[PDB]
C-alpha cells in the first residue's frame, strides 16, 4: 500500500502532525478521508497504523453498529461519538462499511437511516471543534455509497485499494510469514504468482492454512508443500461455473 | 421463507417451486388411496371409499372414470378439480380419437394430462390442479400399463404404485409384495391391491367402503367391479 | 385491513366487506322514496341543493314512456346505467314493439351489476337506485343495489337519513294498496319530509317527484309543477 | 397516498412524476431560443467533445420538416424518438393535407403525443422539452416551447435545460421590446447568452439561423465567433 | 430481493430469478457430455427412487433428430415442453430449407426459446439446462444451453449433483483424442464419481451422436459399460 | 429492511470473526442442516480450520447409538 | 384505499377523485356570470413572465360561435376537454342541423370524462365553465372531474374560489345587466384574486343570442381602464 | 392471514382457505331443503322479509332453470342469481344443439365446472353460493344434484343447505323418502322448515316450494300452496 | 417503489434502472473499438475462461451484419444474441427495400429506437447490453458508434466499454494517435491496451478475439482474426514493451 500508504501520510499526518503550515497557509485543514476497496485489502490496518503513528487516539464504529432498532438512537450514537472523539484529545475517527448506512434511499420505513447520514454529516460539515479532529470512512465496492458525504465542503479524499499485486502479495506473505517456522527449500514468490487476485487478506489465509497443514500433522515446521496445498484451499472461486460466469454477468 | 411462495412462477435461492410441493399436499385428501398393480395380463386400481353421510346417493360419489373403452382412469384429489382434469382427460381423448383416428394410448394421455399440469406451473395464469391420476390400460400385444399422472406435471409407468394416505406404507408394501418372487393372475393382482389397502388401513373393508375399477387383456374392456365382485374378493382373502 | 382492497378477496367473516363500502357509498346519497298504488307507481328525490344560485341537481330520470328511476349514488355510475336502460328499452322497441317489463328490466340490471362484484380491479356500481313502471301483469317498484342484489317493494326508501321515511312507509303500506295518485303522492311526500331535519322541509328546491300510471306515461314533475302538489298539503307543526 | 405512480394524486391533488419529468428536464444541458424581427436564432451549448467523441454524430440541432428545427433537452433518447415521430407526422401531414405544415400545427402535436404518452399506466412520460421555432406563421417568425406535461406555450425567447433559472433572466434584462433590428443583432444577443451560460468558451456555440422564409441555415464556429467578437466589442464600452 | 419479479434490474444489474433457475439447475439428477474424436456422448443417471418406478417405461435422453440427441439436468416437465419445442422446430426447418438441421442452429433455435421464457412480468424461466449432442457436415458438436437463454460449446462438461467435480474429472482425465469407446467409458466414470449409489443397467442411460446417426443406447449396453467394465 | 439487517448480520459476523483480539482463546462452532449454501467468506482460510460432516447413521453407527442408548 | 378508484373508503367515498378536486383547486381562479343580457366568462392567466404571448395561454377558449369556456386544474387535458366539445358541436350540427343546447354539450363532455374506470385511466383533473346561447335560453354551466355537472347563475372555480365565490354571490341578483355584473365580476377580481386590471393577465369573453361574431373581449379594455 | 389472500395460491395446509371463506357465506343464508320422492323432486325454502316496506313474494328464492329443471339455492343472492342465468344459458344450448332435452347430470357437471374454474383464476373468485338442482325424466328416472362453491357435485335422497346443514339432515334422516311420494311430502318439508327456528330469532319470513314429478307432467311449477294450505296448516302445528 | 419498474423516475428526474444496466455492462469482458484510417478494426478479447469451452465459431464477442458492417457485445447474453439477430433483420428490410447498403447511422438509430421503445413501455425489461459498430457507407464511410441500454448513440474514433472500461479509455486518450494512426497502428495500440486492461502477464491468444473492416476492391472484406496474426500482434507488443526497457 506504499502508494495509498503515502497518500494517506499527507492528508492525515500533515494537519495533524505540522498544523503550523496549515496556519501559515491560512486554510482550514482538510477533515477526512474515504476508503474505498474489496473487502479485506487492509483499509482499517491502514487506519490503524496512521493512528498509531500520528500519535493521535483511534475510535471505530462499523456503519452496521450505527443502525440500531429505534428512531433517534443513530443521531445519539453519532453525536456522542463525536463528544467522545472530542474529548479524547487529536483523533481519528473510523467507521467501516459506511455504505451499510450510506447508499441509495431515495427508493423509500427508511426513516431513520438518512436521520443518521444527515446527522454524520452535519457533525463532519460544522466542522465541530475540529482542533486535531479526524475522521476515517471505509466502504467495499465505492459505487454503492452516495455523493452527499463526498460534496466538496464536505470529507475531502478518497483513496482507492485494488487487490494487491506481485509485488504487494510478496510483502504480505513475507510479514505474514515471519512469525511462522519456515524452511530451507521454499520458494515464496512461485506461490504469490500462483495466486493471482488475491485481496491480502486471503494471504493473511494461506500463511494461516499452511501453518494448520503443519499443525493437524503436529509439525512445528512449514514446507513448500504445505503452502501449495493451502493455496487450493484458498481458491474458492473454482465456485463459479457456468452459472454467469460467462452468460448474463459474463 | 415468506416470499418465494406467495407466487407459483417465483424460484427459490435452492430452486425450490414451493407451490408445487405446495399442490402436492392437498392430494393427501384423507379419505381415497387409489392403489394399483400391474399383473401378467391385468391391470388393477382400487379407490377406498369413504362416505362421511349416509344421505348422499353412492353412484355420485364413485372416483372411478374411463376414457376409453379399453382405458380407465382413478382420482385423489380435491373433487371438483378432480372431475376438472378427467374432463379435459374426455377433451383429449376425443380430440385425439377423431384427429388420429384411433384412441389415444394411456401413455399419450398422461403425457398430455402432465402437460397441461406443467403448463399451469410455468405459467402464473391459472392455478395448478391439486390432483393425482392414475391411469390403466392395454397396449397392442406388448402389455398392460399403469401410469401416475400428477399436478407437477411429471409421469411415470409402474409395476405398481399408490397415492394416497398411507403413502409410505403402501408404497413400502407394494415394494415387498414385487420384491420377493411370485406370479401375477388376475385374481392375485387383485388380492395384493385388497391386501396393501386393508394392511395399510387395518379397517374391516365391508364392500361399500372401496370401488374397484380393472382392465384385463382378454376383456380389455374397462370396468367398476360390481359390489358383489369386491366381496367375493374380500372373503378371498380374508378365508 | 388484509382482506378489503377488492370484491374478489373474500373476508373471514364470509362476507365481501368492499361491497358493504359499496352500500356506504350508496347511503351517502340523499334520501329517495318508491311507492306504488294499485292504480300509480310514484317515486320521490330529494334534490340536494348547493347553493343559493345553483341548480338543485336532478336526482330523478326518464328513460320510458312507461318506466323512471330515482337515484342514491355516484352520478356518474347511475347515469350510465340510465343509459344501459335507454340501450335496452329501445333495442326491445325495436324487436318486438313492445314497452320493455319493468321486472325483467331491473333484472337485467341486478345481473349486469353482478359482473364487477366478481372480478378485479373493477368498481361495483356504487348507486342505489329505485324504479317505478306500469306493465301489462301491474305496477311496480323495484330496488337495486350494488351487491348486484334487486328488490321489489310496495313502499322503500334509500339514502341517508331514511329510517324515519322507511317506519312511515311501513305505516302506510297499509293505505297504499288501494290508494289513489293524489293520495300516494301526498303521502310519498310527507315520506321525503320525514328524512329531513327539523327545520329543512318540503319545497320546490329540495323535491322531485315522478309519477307512472295505468293512464299516463311517467313524468317527472320539477320546478312550477311541484307547486300545485305542495300547496294544500299540511304544513309542518313544531 | 404518496405519488410512487403516474396515474394517481396525492391529497394536494398534482401529479408528482409529471413534477420528476420536469426535473429530469432540468439536469439536462442549456437551450435557449429566440424569434426575431423577421428571423429565429439558436445556439447550443455544452458540446464538451472529447477528443475520440467527434461531435457532429450526436446531432445536437435536427431539422424536422422542409422548413423546422430542433432537438429536445433531457434525455436524449426520447428525443430522438419524438424526432422520428416528428418526421412521419410532417412529412404524412404535408402530403395528406390540401396545404403544407404550420409550426403551430406540429407544436400541438408533440404536445399531444406527450399528453397521450403519460396518460396511461405502464408507459413512461418523455422527460424532454423543446424550443420550436417556424416559418409559416403566415410568414412571421414564431417560437414555442413544448414540456413533458404535454404542453404547449408561445414564447418571444425562452430558454429551458441548466440555465433556465439563469437565461430567463438574462432575456427579462435585455429582450428588447424594440423589434430586433438587423437580426445578427439578435444572433450577437443570443450567442452571447449561449455562451455565457456554458463559460463563455466559445467552443459550444453550435448555431442554426432562419429567416422565416429560407430554409435551414448552419453557422460554422469561426462566423459564429464573428458574432462573439462584435458581443465582446460591444461589453468593451465600459471604459 | 430482486427475485419476486423478473422485469427488473438489481442495482448491480444483476437478474436475480433467473440465477434462482441456475440454482434449480444443478440440484437435480447429475448428466454429463463429452466430445469425443469422432462421437458425443451424454450420460445421465436414472435411479428409481423405488421398485414401483419402471425403469423400462421412461427416458431421459431424447433424440430431437435421427442426429440430435438432447439430455438435461432439471425438473422433467419444462425438459418435456423444450424437447416438445425443439422437435417442432427442428421439423419446421426442415420444412422450410428441405435439410436436416444442423446442431448450432438448432441449438441457438433452442436457446432462443429460453430466452423469450425470460421476460414479462408473469412468467418464470426453464428450471433446467440442456446438453445437445449432434452431427453436422461430418463434424461432432456438443453444446449447453442454460436457462439464461445463452448457450456455451463444450468439447465436455457436466452439471447436476457433484458438478464441479465432473469438472474435475473431465479437466484431468480426457483428451480430444479419444475413440468412441473411451469416451463412453470416460462419460460413466464421471457419471460415478458424480454419483451417489449403485449403477446398473437400470439405473443409467446413455446416447451417442455418430456421425451416420445418433441413438440412445439400450439398457443392456449401458449396463455393459456400467458393469464388467470400469 | 429485514434483508438489508440480515445482511448487515451477517457482516457483523464476519468482523467479530476476524475481529478477536491475539491471546484470547475463543473458538466459534458452526452447525448447519444443509451447508450447500452459505457464503463462501466463512469457509475463508482464514476463519476455517475444520469442515466435521455429520451424517444420518448407517449400520454399525445405528448399532452403536442404539447399545449406548439403551 | 390508494391505488385508484376501483376503492371503496369504509365511509363509500372514493379516495381518489377528491385529490382531483384539490387538483382543481390548485388551478388559475375563474368566473361565470349568467344574465338575461349575456353570459360570461374570467380568467385569470397567471402569467409566468411577459416575455410569452398572453394570448398563448388558452386558458379561455371558445368551442362555437355560440358557446365559450373557461378553466381551472392541471389544464394539459382541459384542452383536450375542449377539443371533445368542437368536435360534439361539429359533429351533432353538421348531422342534426339544430344547435347543440349547451347542456349537451356539458352532457357529452361528461361522458368523456367517465372513461376511467367505467370501461374495459384518471379523472381529468379539472373543472370547466361553459357560457352559450340558444334558441330556448341563455345559459351557464359547471363541470368537474367526477363527471357530474349543474347549471349556476354566478360560478367560481380555481384557487381562491372560496372567496370569489363569496363576492360573486352577494353581488348576484336576478335582473342585472350585463355591464353592472361585468364590472362587479372584474372589481371582484381586482380585490381579492390578484391586482389591478391589464391585457396580459386577465381574460373575459361574453355571448349573446343574437351574435354568433367576436365572443371575446380584445384590444378595448382601455375604456374600462380608466373607468373601472 | 398467511398465504389465504386469493383462490389461485395453495395456502398453507394446501385448502386454500379462499373457497371455504366462500362456503362461510354459505352458512350465512337461510336454508333450502330438497328431497326425491318415489316419482319427483321437491325442494322447500325460507327467504328473509326485509320489512313491512317489502313487497310481498319479492326477490324469491326460487329460480327455474329450463322447462323441466328446477333449482334452489343458499348464500349470495346475485350470485345465485347469475348461476340461474348461465344455468339457463347450458340448459338452452343443450336444447338447441342435442335436439332433446338435457339429462341433469350433464347439465349439473357443467355448471359445477363453472363455478369450478371460476375458483381458479386470480383476477376472479370463487361464487358465494351452493344450490340444488332437481328433475324428472319420464323415460327412466329421476334425478337430483346438489353443488357447493368448489364445484363438487354429488347426488342426494334428502339435501339441505343453509345455515342449518347438519340439524335440517337430521330432520329428514328419519322420513320414509326410500318409498314415500310427493303429495304429502310437500307438507313434511313445510313442517321441516318449520321445525327449524322458523320464527324463534328473526321475526318473520316467506315460504316456497318447488316441485317436479311425474304426477306434476315432470316440468317445473311452483307449489299451489294456495289450494287449502294443508302445509302451511301442518307447518304451523309444528308448534309442539 | 421508485426502482422496482421502468416506469418511475427519481424525484430529481433519473432512471435507475439504465444506471443498473451499465452497472451491469461494468462486468463485460473488456472490449474496444480502436482509432484508425483507411480501417477500422473491433478488437474484444473474450471473457471466457476454461480449457474446455471449445470456442468453435471462432468468434462469440464480433457478429458481422454485413461484409461492410459488424458489431460488438458487451453486457446480457441471451439479449445481445436477439439484438444482434434485430440487427440482422432491420439490415435485411432497409436492403430488402431499397437493394442499398444501409447508411450506419441509419441502422443506429433504429436499433436504438427500438431499444428505447422497449425500456419506456411497462412490464417490460430494459436491455442490458451495451454495444459498438463499426461499418462502411456511402454518406460517411469509416464509422465507429457507441450505443447504450436507453438507447443512446454516438460516434467515436475509438472507445471501450466492459472491465476496466475508465482505464481503456483514458489511457486510449493519453497516447492519443490521429492523421497518419493507419490499421496497423491501431492493431498495436489495441494489443496494447489489452495488455494494459487484462491481468495476464504474456497476453494469450485464445483470450482475445479481433475484427477488422479493410475496403477490398470497394467491395469492403471484415475479417476475424486467426490464431497466427493474433499470436505475432502480442509477441510483437511483448518485444516492444522491451525495446522500451532498452532506453534504460
Ligand atoms: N497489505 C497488507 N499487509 C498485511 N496485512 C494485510 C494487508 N492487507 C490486508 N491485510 C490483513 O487483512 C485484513 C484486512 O482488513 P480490511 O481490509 O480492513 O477489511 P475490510 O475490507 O472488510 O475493511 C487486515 O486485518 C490485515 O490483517
Amino acid at each position: 500500500l506504499d502508494k495509498q500508504i503515502k497518500e494517506i501520510k499527507e492528508v492525515i499526518e500533515l494537519p495533524v502532525k505540522h498544523p503550523e503550515l496549515f496556519e501559515a497557509l491560512g486554510i482550514a485543514q482538510p477533515k477526512g478521508v474515504l476508503l474505498y476497496g474489496p473487502p479485506g485489502t487492509g483499509k482499517t490496518l491502514l487506519a490503524r497504523a496512521v493512528a498509531h503513528h500520528t500519535d493521535c487516539t483511534f475510535i471505530r464504529v462499523s456503519g452496521s453498529e450505527l443502525v440500531q432498532k429505534f428512531i433517534g438512537e443513530g443521531a445519539r450514537m453519532v453525536r456522542e461519538l463525536f463528544v467522545m472523539a472530542r474529548e479524547h484529545a487529536p483523533s481519528i475517527i473510523f467507521m467501516d462499511e459506511i455504505d451499510s448506512i450510506g447508499s441509495s434511499r431515495l427508493e423509500g420505513g427508511d426513516s431513520e437511516v438518512q436521520r443518521t447520514m444527515l446527522e454524520l454529516l452535519n457533525q463532519l460539515d460544522g466542522f465541530e471543534a475540529t482542533k486535531n479532529i479526524k475522521v476515517i470512512m471505509a466502504t467495499n465496492r465505492i459505487d454503492i455509497l452516495d455523493s452527499a458525504l463526498l460534496r466538496p465542503g464536505r470529507i475531502d479524499r478518497k483513496i482507492e485499494f485494488p487487490p494487491p499485486n506481485e509485488e504487494a502479495r510478496l510483502d504480505i506473505l513475507k510479514i505474514h510469514s515471519r512469525k511462522m517456522n519456515l524452511t530451507r527449500g521454499i520458494n515464496l514468490r512461485k506461490i504469490a504468482e500462483l495466486m493471482p487476485g488475491a485481496s491480502g487478506a486471503e494471504v493473511k489465509g494461506v500463511c494461516t492454512e499452511a501453518g494448520m497443514y503443519a499443525l493437524r500433522e503436529r509439525r512445528v515446521h512449514v514446507t513448500q508443500e504445505d503452502f501449495e496445498m493451502a493455496v487450493a484451499k484458498v481458491m474458492q472461486k473454482d465456485s463459479e461455473k457456468n452459472m454467469s460466469i460467462k452468460k448474463l454477468w459474463k | 421463507s415468506a416470499g418465494f411462495d406467495r407466487h407459483i412462477t417465483i424460484f427459490s435461492p435452492e430452486g425450490r417451486l414451493y407451490q408445487v410441493e405446495y399442490a402436492f399436499k392437498a392430494i393427501n385428501q384423507g379419505g381415497l388411496t387409489s392403489v394399483a398393480v400391474r399383473g401378467k395380463d391385468c391391470a388393477v386400481i382400487v379407490t377406498q371409499k369413504k362416505v362421511p353421510d349416509k344421505l348422499l346417493d353412492s353412484s355420485t360419489v364413485t372416483h372411478l372414470f374411463k376414457i376409453t373403452e379399453n382405458i380407465g382412469c382413478v382420482m385423489t384429489g380435491m373433487t371438483a378439480d378432480s372431475r376438472s382434469q378427467v374432463q379435459r382427460a374426455r377433451y383429449e381423448a376425443a380430440n385425439w380419437k377423431y384427429k388420429y383416428g384411433y384412441e389415444i394410448p394411456v401413455d399419450m394421455l398422461c403425457k398430455r394430462i402432465a402437460d397441461i399440469s406443467q403448463v399451469y406451473t410455468q405459467n402464473a395464469e391459472m392455478r395448478p390442479l391439486g390432483c393425482c391420476m392414475i391411469l390403466i390400460g392395454i397396449d397392442e400385444e406388448q402389455g398392460p400399463q399403469v401410469y401416475k399422472c400428477d399436478p407437477a406435471g411429471y409421469y411415470c409407468g409402474f409395476k405398481a404404485t399408490a397415492a394416497g394416505v398411507k403413502q409410505t406404507e403402501s408404497t413400502s408394501f407394494l415394494e415387498k409384495k414385487v420384491k420377493k418372487k411370485f406370479d401375477w393372475t388376475f385374481e392375485q393382482t387383485v388380492e395384493t391391491a385388497i391386501t396393501c389397502l386393508s394392511t395399510v388401513l387395518s379397517i374391516d373393508f365391508k364392500p361399500s367402503e372401496i370401488e374397484v375399477g380393472v382392465v384385463t387383456v382378454e376383456n380389455p374392456k374397462f370396468r367398476i367391479l360390481t359390489e358383489a365382485e369386491i366381496d367375493a374378493h374380500l372373503v378371498a382373502l380374508a378365508e | 385491513n388484509q382482506y378489503d382492497n377488492d370484491v374478489t378477496v373474500w373476508s373471514p367473516q364470509g362476507r365481501i366487506h368492499q361491497i358493504e363500502y359499496a352500500m356506504e357509498a350508496v347511503k351517502q346519497g340523499s334520501a329517495t322514496v318508491g311507492l306504488k298504488s294499485k292504480t300509480h307507481a310514484v317515486l320521490v328525490a330529494l334534490k340536494r341543493a348547493q347553493s343559493e344560485l345553483a341548480a338543485h341537481q336532478k336526482k330523478i330520470l326518464h328513460v320510458d314512456n312507461h318506466i323512471g328511476i330515482s337515484i342514491a349514488g355516484l352520478t356518474a355510475d347511475a347515469r350510465l346505467l340510465c343509459n344501459f336502460m335507454r340501450q335496452e328499452c329501445l333495442d326491445s322497441r325495436f324487436v318486438f314493439d313492445r314497452p320493455l317489463p319493468v321486472s325483467r328490466l331491473v333484472s337485467l340490471i341486478g345481473s349486469k351489476t353482478q359482473i364487477p362484484t366478481q372480478r378485479y380491479g373493477r368498481r361495483p356500481y356504487g348507486v342505489g337506485l329505485l324504479i317505478a313502471g306500469y306493465d301489462d301483469m301491474g305496477p311496480h317498484i323495484f330496488q337495486t343495489c350494488p351487491s348486484a342484489n334487486y328488490f321489489d317493494c310496495r313502499a322503500m326508501s334509500i339514502g341517508a337519513r331514511s329510517q324515519s321515511a322507511r317506519t312511515y312507509l311501513e305505516r302506510h303500506m297499509s293505505e297504499f294498496m288501494e290508494c289513489n295518485l293524489n293520495e300516494l303522492v301526498k303521502h310519498g311526500l310527507r315520506a321525503l319530509r320525514e328524512t329531513l331535519p327539523a327545520e329543512q322541509d318540503l319545497t320546490t328546491k329540495n323535491v322531485s317527484i315522478g309519477i307512472v300510471g295505468k293512464d299516463l306515461e311517467f313524468t317527472i314533475y320539477d320546478d312550477d309543477d311541484v307547486s300545485p302538489f305542495l300547496e294544500g298539503l299540511e304544513e309542518r307543526p313544531q | 397516498s404518496y405519488d410512487r405512480a403516474i396515474t394517481v394524486f396525492s391529497p394536494d391533488g398534482h401529479l408528482f412524476q409529471v413534477e420528476y419529468a420536469q426535473e429530469a428536464v432540468k439536469k439536462g444541458s442549456t437551450a435557449v431560443g429566440v424569434r426575431g424581427r423577421d428571423i429565429v436564432v439558436l445556439g447550443v451549448e455544452k458540446k464538451s467533445v472529447a477528443k475520440l467523441q467527434d461531435e457532429r454524430t450526436v446531432r445536437k440541432i435536427c431539422a424536422l420538416d422542409d422548413n423546422v428545427c430542433m432537438a429536445f433537452a433531457g434525455l436524449t433518447a426520447d428525443a430522438r424518438i419524438v424526432i422520428n415521430r416528428a418526421r412521419v407526422e410532417c412529412q404524412s401531414h404535408r402530403l395528406t393535407v390540401e396545404d403544407p405544415v404550420t409550426v403551430e400545427y406540429i407544436t400541438r402535436y408533440i404536445a399531444s403525443l406527450k399528453q397521450r404518452y403519460t396518460q396511461s399506466n405502464g408507459r413512461r412520460p418523455f422527460g424532454i422539452s423543446a424550443l420550436i421555432v417556424g416559418f409559416d406563421f403566415d410568414g412571421t417568425p414564431r417560437l414555442y416551447q413544448t414540456d413533458p406535461s404535454g404542453t404547449y406555450h408561445a414564447w418571444k425567447a425562452n430558454a429551458i435545460g441548466r440555465g433556465a433559472k439563469s437565461v430567463r433572466e438574462f432575456l427579462e434584462k435585455n429582450y428588447t421590446d424594440e423589434a430586433i433590428e438587423t437580426d445578427d443583432l439578435t444572433i450577437k444577443l443570443v450567442i452571447k447568452a449561449l455562451l455565457e451560460v456554458v463559460q463563455s468558451g466559445g467552443k459550444n456555440i453550435e448555431l442554426a439561423v432562419m429567416r422565416r422564409d429560407q430554409s435551414l441555415k448552419i453557422l460554422n464556429p469561426e462566423e459564429i465567433e464573428k458574432y462573439v467578437a462584435e458581443i465582446e466589442k460591444e461589453k468593451e464600452e465600459n471604459e | 430481493g430482486y427475485s419476486f419479479s423478473l422485469t427488473t434490474f438489481s442495482p448491480s444489474g444483476k437478474l436475480v430469478q433467473i440465477e434462482y433457475a441456475l440454482a434449480a439447475v444443478a440440484g437435480g439428477a447429475p448428466s454429463v457430455g463429452i466430445k469425443a474424436a469422432n462421437g458425443v456422448v451424454l450420460a445421465t443417471e436414472k435411479k428409481q427412487k423405488s421398485i414401483l418406478y419402471d425403469e423400462r417405461s421412461v427416458h431421459k435422453v431424447e433424440p430431437i433428430t435421427k442426429h440430435i440427441g438432447l439430455v438435461y439436468s432439471g425438473m422433467g416437465p419444462d425438459y418435456r415442453v423444450l424437447v416438445h419445442r425443439a422437435r417442432k422446430l427442428a421439423q419446421q426447418y426442415y420444412l422450410v430449407y428441405q435439410e436436416p438441421i444442423p446442431t448450432a442452429q438448432l441449438v441457438q433455435r433452442v436457446a432462443s426459446v429460453m430466452q423469450e421464457y425470460t421476460q414479462s412480468g408473469g412468467v418464470r424461466p426453464f428450471g433446467v439446462s440442456l446438453l445437445i449432442c449432434g452431427w453436422n457436415e461430418g463434424r461432432p458438436y456438443l453444446f449447453q444451453s442454460d436457462p439464461s437463454g445463452a448457450y456455451f460449446a463444450w468439447k465436455a462438461t457436466a452439471h447436476g449433483k457433484n458438478y464441479v467435480n465432473g469438472k474435475t474429472f473431465l479437466e484431468k482425465r480426457y483428451n480430444e483424442d479419444l475413440e468412441l469407446e473411451d469416451a463412453i467409458h470416460t462419460a460413466i466414470l464421471t457419471l460415478k464419481e458424480s454419483f451417489e449409489g449403485q449403477m446398473t443397467e437400470d439405473n443409467i442411460e446413455v446416447g451417442i451422436c455418430n456421425e451416420a446417426g445418433f441413438r440412445r443406447l439400450t439398457p443392456t449396453e449401458v449396463k455393459d459399460y456400467l458393469a464388467a467394465i470400469a | 429492511g429485514a434483508d438489508r439487517e440480515v445482511q448487515r448480520i451477517l457482516l457483523e459476523l464476519l468482523n467479530q470473526m476476524d475481529g478477536f483480539d491475539q491471546n484470547v482463546n475463543v473458538k466459534v462452532i458452526m452447525a448447519t442442516n444443509r451447508a450447500d449454501t452459505l457464503d463462501p467468506a466463512l469457509l475463508r482460510p482464514g476463519r476455517l480450520d475444520r469442515k466435521i460432516e455429520f451424517p444420518l447413521p448407517d449400520r454399525r453407527q445405528k448399532r452403536l447409538i442404539f447399545s449406548t442408548i439403551t | 384505499y390508494d391505488r385508484g378508484v376501483n376503492t371503496f373508503s369504509p365511509e363509500g367515498r372514493l379516495f381518489q377523485v377528491e385529490y382531483a378536486i384539490e387538483a382543481i383547486k390548485l388551478g388559475s381562479t375563474a368566473i361565470g356570470i349568467q344574465t338575461s343580457e349575456g353570459v360570461c366568462l374570467a380568467v385569470e392567466k397567471r402569467i409566468t413572465s411577459p416575455l410569452m404571448e398572453p394570448s398563448s395561454i388558452e386558458k379561455i377558449v371558445e368551442i362555437d360561435a355560440h358557446i365559450g369556456c373557461a378553466m381551472s386544474g392541471l389544464i394539459a387535458d382541459a384542452k383536450t376537454l375542449i377539443d371533445k366539445a368542437r368536435v360534439e358541436t361539429q359533429n351533432h350540427w353538421f348531422t342534426y342541423n339544430e344547435t347543440m343546447t349547451v347542456e349537451s354539450v356539458t352532457q357529452a363532455v361528461s361522458n368523456l370524462a367517465l372513461q376511467f374506470g367505467e370501461e374495459d385511466s384518471r379523472p381529468f383533473g379539472v373543472a370547466l365553465l361553459f357560457g352559450g346561447v340558444d334558441e330556448k335560453g341563455p345559459q351557464l354551466f359547471h363541470m368537474d372531474p367526477s363527471g357530474t355537472f349543474v347549471q349556476c347563475d354566478a360560478r367560481a372555480i380555481g384557487s381562491a374560489s372560496e372567496g370569489a365565490q363569496s363576492s360573486l354571490q352577494e353581488v348576484y341578483h336576478k335582473s342585472m345587466t350585463l355591464k353592472e355584473a361585468i364590472k362587479s365580476s372584474l372589481i371582484i377580481l381586482k380585490q381579492v384574486m390578484e391586482e389591478k386590471l391589464n391585457a396580459t393577465n386577465i381574460e373575459l369573453a361574453t355571448v349573446q343570442p343574437g351574435q354568433n361574431f367576436h365572443m371575446f373581449t380584445k384590444e378595448e379594455l382601455e375604456e374600462v381602464i380608466k373607468d373601472i | 392471514t398467511g398465504y389465504d389472500l386469493s383462490a389461485s395460491t395453495f395456502s398453507p395446509d394446501g385448502r386454500v382457505f379462499q373457497v371455504e371463506y366462500a362456503m362461510k357465506a354459505v352458512e350465512n343464508s337461510s336454508t333450502a331443503i330438497g328431497i326425491r320422492c318415489k316419482d319427483g323432486v321437491v325442494f322447500g325454502v325460507e327467504k328473509l322479509v326485509l320489512s313491512k316496506l317489502y313487497e310481498e313474494g319479492s326477490n324469491k328464492r326460487l329460480f327455474n332453470v329450463d322447462r323441466h329443471v328446477g333449482m334452489a339455492v343458499a348464500g349470495l343472492l346475485a350470485d345465485a342469481r347469475s348461476l340461474a342465468d348461465i344455468a339457463r344459458e347450458e340448459a338452452s344450448n343443450f336444447r338447441s344443439n342435442f335436439g332433446y332435452n338435457i339429462p341433469l347430470k350433464h347439465l349439473a357437471d357443467r355448471v359445477a365446472m363453472y363455478v369450478h374454474a371460476y375458483t381458479l383464476y386470480s383476477a376472479v373468485r370463487p361464487f358465494g353460493c351452493s344450490f340444488m338442482l332437481g328433475s324428472y325424466s319420464v323415460n327412466d328416472g329421476a334425478q337430483l344434484y346438489m353443488i357447493d362453491p368448489s364445484g363438487v357435485s354429488y347426488g342426494y335422497w334428502g339435501c339441505a343447505i343453509g345455515k342449518a346443514r347438519q340439524a335440517a339432515k337430521t330432520e329428514i334422516e328419519k322420513l320414509q323418502m326410500k318409498e314415500m311420494t310427493c303429495r304429502d311430502i310437500v307438507k313434511e318439508v313445510a313442517k321441516i322448515i318449520y321445525i327449524v327456528h322458523d320464527e324463534v330469532k328473526d321475526k318473520a319470513f316467506e315460504l316456497e316450494l318447488s316441485w317436479v314429478g311425474e304426477l306434476t307432467n315432470g316440468r317445473h311449477e311452483i307449489v299451489p300452496k294456495d289450494i287449502r294450505e294443508e302445509a302451511e296448516k301442518y307447518a304451523k302445528e309444528s308448534l309442539k | 417503489r421508485y426502482d422496482s419498474r421502468t416506469t418511475i423516475f427519481s424525484p430529481e428526474g433519473r432512471l435507475y434502472q439504465v444506471e443498473y444496466a451499465m452497472e451491469a455492462i461494468g462486468h463485460a469482458g473488456t472490449c474496444l473499438g480502436i482509432l484508425a484510417n483507411d480501417g477500422v478494426l473491433l478488437a474484444a478479447e473474450r471473457r471466457n475462461i476454461h480449457k474446455l469451452l471449445d470456442e468453435v465459431f471462432f468468434s462469440e464477442k464480433i457478429y458481422k451484419l454485413n461484409e461492410d458492417m459488424a458489431c460488438s457485445v458487451a453486457g446480457i447474453t441471451s439479449d445481445a444474441n436477439v439484438l444482434t439477430n434485430e440487427l440482422r433483420l432491420i439490415a435485411q428490410r432497409y436492403l430488402l427495400q431499397y437493394q442499398e447498403p444501409i447508411p450506419c447511422e441509419q441502422l443506429v438509430t433504429a436499433l436504438c429506437d427500438i431499444k428505447q421503445a422497449y425500456t419506456q413501455f411497462g412490464g417490460k425489461r430494459p436491455f442490458g447490453v451495451s454495444l459498438l459498430y463499426i461499418g462502411w457507407d456511402k454518406h460517411y464511410g469509416f464509422q465507429l458508434y457507441q450505443s447504450d441500454p436507453s438507447g443512446n448513440y454516438g460516434g467515436w474514433k475509438a472507445t471501450c466499454i466492459g472491465n476496466n472500461s475508465a482505464a481503456a479509455v483514458s489511457m486510449l486518450k493519453q497516447d492519443y494517435k490521429e492523421g497518419e494512426m493507419t490499421l496497423k497502428s491501431a492493431l498495436a495500440l489495441a494489443i496494447k491496451v489489452l495488455n494494459k486492461t487484462m491481468d495476464v502477464s504474456k497476453l494469450s491468444a485464445e483470450k482475445v478475439e479481433i475484427a477488422t473492416l479493410t475496403r477490398e476492391n470497394g467491395k469492403t472484406v471484415i475479417r476475424v482474426l486467426k490464431q497466427k496474426e493474433v499470436e505475432q500482434l502480442i509477441k510483437k507488443h511483448e518485444e516492444e514493451e522491451a525495446k522500451a526497457e532498452r532506453e534504460k
